[PDB]
């Protein structure tokens, strides 16, 4: 009593993550800085993610923005016209971020904040798109041979990508097999691969 | 040739 399958792969996953990374809006340089510096800062404070994504309302808000505070503030600036009213082909794929990382933990968020700010998204972003697709039947767990010391991500117990990874439920190791495919990553590893394509997308 | 773009920049 449906179409198709109840999940989709690697391939599908990012052409459904392509339709809004690969078509954002064009930004100036200054208006690029200041939105990643906001998103940087909303990354860090739990608060400041809830605030925005309120403030947001899924591309549905009318009438003018109410200020907020802190690093809130300053991305709802670079998302509105002068009157404070919210352009909906630059808030929409805001809200698609926020929609992915509500899925990841704090943890995830503060790691991608330190990606954000030592501008690393690419390295990231290919470890997990290279696990999403190597990875498949998603279902069923697996040992994988890609070694990410060997990618030119710091690999080893506590290292950003591997507290990234270990909290989306995969099985770690610093030596071979250095990453394990458990089925149930697959949510967290989806929604930190788009969080990753869409950061990289706004930062053009 | 050359083709226009919408570009939006910090007011």
């Amino acid at each position: 009593p449906a179409e198709g399958a109840f999940t989709e792969d690697f391939q599908g996953l990012r052409a459904e993550v392509e339709t809004i990374s690969k078509e954002l809006e064009l930004l100036d340089r200054e208006l690029c800085q200041l939105l990643l510096e906001g998103l940087e800062g909303v990354l860090r404070d739990q608060l400041a993610l809830r605030a925005l994504e309120e403030a947001l309302e899924q591309g549905q808000s009318l009438g003018p923005v109410e200020p907020l505070d802190g690093p809130a503030g300053a991305v709802l600036e670079c998302l509105v016209l002068s009157s404070g009213m919210l352009v909906p082909e630059l808030a929409i794929p805001v809200v698609y971020l926020l929609g992915a990382l509500t899925m990841l933990s704090e943890t995830q968020h503060k790691l991608l904040a330190e990606a954000l700010e030592s501008q690393t998204l690419l390295g990231p972003l290919e470890l997990v798109g290279s696990l999403l697709e190597q990875s498949a039947p998603w279902q069923e767990r697996s040992t994988m041979s890609l070694p990410p010391g060997l990618l030119g991500n710091s690999w080893g117990e506590g290292a950003p990508a591997w507290v990234l990874l270990d909290e989306c439920g995969l099985e770690l190791g610093e030596d071979t097999p250095h990453v394990c495919w458990e089925p149930q990553a697959q949510g967290r590893m989806c929604a930190l691969y788009a969080s990753l394509a869409l950061l990289s997308g706004l930062s053009q | 040739g050359c083709i226009k773009k919408a570009v939006w920049f910090k007011c």
